[PDB]
RNA sequence: AUGGUAGGAGAGCGUUCUAAGGGCGUUGAAGCAUGAUCGUAAGGACAUGUGGAGCGCUUAGAAGUGAGAAUGCCGGUGUGA
RNA sequence: UGGGAGUCAGAACAUGGGUGAUAAGGUCCGUGUUCGAAAGGGAAACAGCCCAGACCACCAGCUAAGGUCCCAAAAUAUAUG
RNA sequence: CCGAUAGUGAACCAGUACCGUGAGGGAAAGGUGAAAAGCACCCCGGAAGGGGAGUGAAAUAGAACCUGAAACCGUGUGCUUACAAGUAGUCAGAGCCCGUUAAUGGGUGAUGGCGUGCCUUUUGUAGAAUGAACCGGCGAGUUACGAUUUGAUGCAAGGUU
């Protein structure tokens, strides 16, 4: 074990970012957020410990699908009792909670570790322009093609 | 003339169960199990001796690439760049100048992208 | 297992329950006992021919020759056997602590003399032998004995 | 200073006598006694003879206070057991356990 | 020579082999015998010829 | 400042007063080492070698020819009869630097 | 009906965590003798 | 050149005993316990506690010579509680 | 030439064939490979398929099969549909 | 040759306790110390037990008496743990505590990656195929005689009893 820089708290420094979901695609945004969430951003990338950016999402209303996924693309859950199984389309819940969309698509992408679960912990997404979270001092962040 | 099992059977065990020191309750006390975990431990400590370099080759490379695009750079035409410039640099020494001397490795960055 | 007491009957029946299937109880891996392969009464004895054996003294012989640990002496002149004696004799010689002393013979007062003292061991030139005279650090001899093993092993 | 009693092969389990000396470890002589009083459990008056045999041994042997001393230790192990064939069953077998009591009782300096 | 400096001449003695005494001898749990049949058992093997 | 040098097959970052542990080398305790291949020089100057430098020497100054710890090499075939042992130390020397040139 | 597996000194233990004694009342007797057991005229010295 | 099961070949580590030599021991032997020690492996030392009389080393020689499994035998002790 | 063996339950894949129903993870032959007795990377996991044969260290590098949105290393690359 | 699971079944209460109607079968069980000097006396307690004192070189040598292993049962503490899916380890790795046969040290382990026990039998077993509750002890290619073939040595047209 030679020298390769291990970061740990007293070294790392979150920031908080703003993005916004305006006009763009789910997936193509939720990826580039995972990314942000999970540090690969950073030079300081250690897989054991949460380096890893605040992420924040605005509109979440304008998202976009392709195809006729507003009608197909039928997400399912199951409450485990028998015939206890439940469907919703995504355009309906675009217009009916269009937050739980983009936050799990997110986590779905982050893995189902501890360590995930903390770090989907830091993701704000909102209904609207508006966020509560200006005392944390956002910089806007666009997304790269 | 007879001899009999005395001692042998002891130490030999023991430093068994020496060795198991720290696992989980029986399999620090009994003698079967532990030398069946001895035997795991070892052989997962000759596949992880390998998967090591693996692992932080992997770590090295993440690094890079994030540091390349901060400029603009990915990863792979980065180290075109660097191959056809002639550095002979490694991963794990890129990944340490990234971190402690940024320019550096704008420096050498600006080498890549001109050796194209 | 047939030489120990008892044993005949089978313990249990072949099926039992839900135990072993045994024959005796005097079975080897039974504490009663009844060992498998162990020691017989037997003997370790072997021969090998003559010339080995002849050859076998007279290297050893020449040995004690060559590493000056050979004395040879007039006879021994004892009407009566003293321990004490003997041991001013193997002091004026200068001899170690093993020693081997050969008559022709028999002498019982040089045997008796010499029989106490530790290391010392006495032997005739009929009853010579490799072992005790490689025990042996030096070879104290007489002329006659001397004469007598020459013609025997040459 | 400490003044410890102990008593030996008594014919209660250690499983038992363990549920009532947890109760007293750390308290005042005089209170882990009336905890030993109001407690209906078959060890309780065992315990009892056990902690002020060890008092006594303070005062006299030590010529400690008893108005200042807690217990310090207090702690039962296994003694030998009894086998007993169960003949009321079916060809069962019965151990009767026995314990080593012991409490030590101290005034908190040196 | 002495009896503290025996040495018996070059070649004239091996050490045995001891069969059913681990694996790292290459004889341990079958001996040599392989794993089944006639010639496995005690008191085996078929008569010559 | 800091350094790159090439010794063994590996490459190691290093600075004044630094120690190091290098794969072992025909010198004794005590004298002075001299690496040669040199891939880049930082600090204030900033010098990148193609493959190397044209000259930039790392001096060093050695102790230490040790052994390192054992590891205990063990294998093993589960149904099969077969396993394997083995002992390793790695032999190490410890160098600490004195001077760098450029 | 019968255990297919040992209990571990762990999951034994763990099961014997509220397997104990309650501590009593002990109202000290303020009319004489040894403490009185509560809403008990102990025999032992109680005015409860 | 060096993956390896039936299997063939080779070289070694340890155990009890014997011969010879040379040694250790109430200023504390063997056993037991602990340790961050050495050796490519089997395994070998050293130090400290306990114990209170025998035991190593070198070379050779003999074997009742190495156990984790046999619904194995004998003893102790658990689990269920 | 001689000393010592073990083995005589085989499996899949591809290809040439019988049988079966141009059914079977079927069965019987033949020609190759792998497993058996072969760890490693890929095929999501998966003895037999693809790559490739582990003497031991290394926080060094080049490639194979398979790949470069995130899980999870590498192109949200270029150009044309 | 054995040295108390050995060696007689039996080192002691042995062909005895015990089993069986009977013929018969058939155990377990050794060690204070040099010397009994084998704990006067006091204290708690009904007594057993103990704590002092004392004998002794030694009483964690006190008759359940040399040594006193492991399983197993406990008491204290340093590190750690109540958002977590587990063949329990392994590689990486902060924080906290310690300080060695002093050498690129020790203990714990927030968190990340990898990872379906052993043996036997099988074409093939994580296997829902077998066996093992745990620990300790015992527990299986041996000896005689002969044949054959390798190595060693001696002598050699002779060699050997």
């Amino acid at each position: 074990m030679r020298q390769t820089f291990m970061a740990n708290e007293s070294n790392i420094e979150r920031k908080w970012y703003v993005i916004d979901a305006e006009g763009q695609t789910l997936g193509r945004l939720s990826s580039e957020v995972a990314s942000i969430l999970r540090g690969k951003n950073k030079v300081t990338y250690t897989p054991h410990v949460d380096t890893g950016d605040y992420v924040i999402v605005i509109n979440a209303s304008k998202i976009e699908f392709t195809g006729n996924k507003e009608t197909d693309k039928v997400y399912y859950r199951h409450s485990n009792h028998p015939g206890g199984i439940k469907s919703i389309t995504a355009g309906e819940l675009r217009r009916t909670n269009p937050e739980r969309l983009i936050e799990n698509s997110i986590k779905g992408m982050l893995p189902s570790t501890r360590l995930g679960e903390k770090q989907g912990k830091k993701l704000f997404v909102y209904g609207g322009a508006e966020h509560p979270h200006a005392a944390q001092q956002p910089e806007n962040y666009e997304l790269r093609g | 003339p007879r001899v009999k099992g005395g001692t042998v059977t002891r130490a030999r065990r023991k430093k068994t169960i020496k060795l198991a020191k720290g696992y989980f309750g029986s399999k620090h006390t009994l003698y079967k199990v532990a030398k069946q975990q001895v035997m795991k431990s070892g052989q997962y400590a000759f596949r992880d001796r390998r998967q090591r370099k693996r692992d932080f080759r992997k770590l090295w490379i993440t690094r890079i690439n994030a540091a390349a695009r901060q400029h603009e750079m990915s990863y792979s035409r980065l180290m075109n760049g660097l191959k056809k410039a002639g550095i002979d640099i490694n991963r794990k020494m890129l990944s340490e100048i990234a971190i402690s001397d940024e320019k550096a490795f704008a420096q050498l960055v600006t080498k890549a992208k001109d050796a194209l | 297992r047939s030489a120990v007491s008892g044993g005949g009957r089978k313990p249990w029946k072949q099926k039992g329950t839900g135990r072993a299937r045994q024959g005796t109880i005097r079975a080897p891996q039974w504490r009663g006992g009844g060992i498998v392969f162990g020691p017989t009464p037997r003997s370790y004895a072997y021969k090998m021919p003559k010339k080995m054996r002849r050859l076998a003294l007279r290297s050893a012989l020449s040995f004690k020759a060559q590493e000056n640990g050979l004395t040879v002496v007039d006879a021994f002149n004892f009407e009566a056997p003293k321990t004490k004696e003997f041991k001013n004799v193997l002091s004026t010689l200068e001899q170690p602590k093993k020693v081997l002393v050969v008559t022709e013979n028999e002498d019982v007062n040089v045997e008796l003399s010499a029989r106490n003292i530790p290391g010392v061991q006495v032997t005739t030139a009929q009853g010579l032998n490799v072992l005790d005279i490689t025990n042996a650090d030096s070879l104290v001899i007489t002329e006659a004995a001397a004469k007598k093993v020459e013609e025997v092993l040459g | 200073m400490e003044a410890k009693a102990v008593a030996r092969t008594i014919r209660i389990a250690p499983r038992k006598v363990r549920l009532v000396l947890d109760l007293i470890r750390g308290k005042n002589a005089a209170e882990a006694i009336a905890i030993l009083k109001l407690t209906n459990k078959a060890s309780s008056p065992v315990i009892e003879k056990v902690l002020m045999s060890a008092l006594a041994n303070a005062e006299h042997n030590y010529d400690m206070n008893t108005d200042e001393l807690v217990v310090k230790e207090a702690y039962a192990n296994e003694g030998p057991t009894l086998k007993r064939f169960r003949p009321q069953g079916r060809a069962s077998a019965i151990n009767k356990r026995t314990s080593h009591i012991t409490i030590v009782v101290s005034d908190g300096k040196e | 020579m002495k009896l503290h400096e025996l040495k018996p001449a070059e070649g004239s003695r091996k050490e045995r082999n001891r069969v059913g005494r681990g694996v790292a001898t290459g004889n341990g749990k079958t001996s040599g015998r392989g794993h089944k049949g006639q010639k496995a058992r005690s008191g085996g093997g078929v008569r010559p010829g | 400042m800091f350094a790159i040098i090439e010794t063994g097959g590996k490459q190691i970052k290093v600075e004044e007063g630094q120690e190091i542990f290098v794969e072992k080398l025909d010198v004794n305790e005590g004298d002075t080492f001299t690496f040669d291949k040199v891939l880049f020089v930082g600090g204030d100057s900033v010098k990148v070698g193609a493959p190397t430098v044209e000259g930039a020497t790392v001096t060093a100054t050695v102790n230490k020819q040790g052994r390192g710890k054992k590891i205990t090499v063990f294998t093993y075939k589960r149904r099969k009869n077969s396993k394997r042992k083995k002992g390793h130390r790695q032999p190490y020397t410890k160098l600490t630097i004195d001077k760098i040139n450029a | 009906a019968v255990p297919k597996r040992r209990t571990s000194k762990t999951r034994k233990n763990k099961r014997r965590t509220h397997f104990k004694i309650s501590v009593p009342g002990m109202t000290e007797c303020p009319n004489c003798g040894e403490y009185k057991l509560s809403h008990r005229v102990c025999k032992n010295c109680g005015s409860y």
